[PDB]
């Protein structure tokens, strides 16, 4: 929400996941991970660390 | 004479969480940055607050 966002805002992103029609298919593992990853608009690959970056 | 005597209990002493601290300078602003983890590398921790 609001992508304006000066400097010390705190914002919380919202993610909805549903799983598709192929939620048949594995069903012995009933967890699976999702890693949020951060990129720069014009470089690549922020470090997890992220200082003067998002801090999460 | 109620002796509930030689209850020998055994106690351990090994603080489970592991905190590290960063601080993050900034101008007219400051920034914490806290690494949590467990102690040792087979017992997890589940964390409620902080």
């Amino acid at each position: 929400d609001e992508p304006k966002v000066k400097v010390g805002e705190i914002i919380n992103l919202k993610i909805i996941t549903e799983p598709t029609s192929t939620c048949r298919r594995k069903q012995n593992s009933t967890v699976n991970f999702l890693d949020i990853v951060i990129f720069d608009s014009k470089t690549s690959k922020i470090l997890p660390r992220s200082n003067r970056r998002i801090l999460y | 004479g109620t002796f509930g005597e030689t209850k020998k209990v055994r106690i351990q002493c090994y603080l489970q969480l592991s905190v590290s601290v960063e601080d993050i300078f900034k101008k007219d602003i400051f920034f914490f940055k806290f690494l949590l983890n467990s102690s040792v590398r087979e017992e997890p921790v589940i964390l409620y607050s902080s």
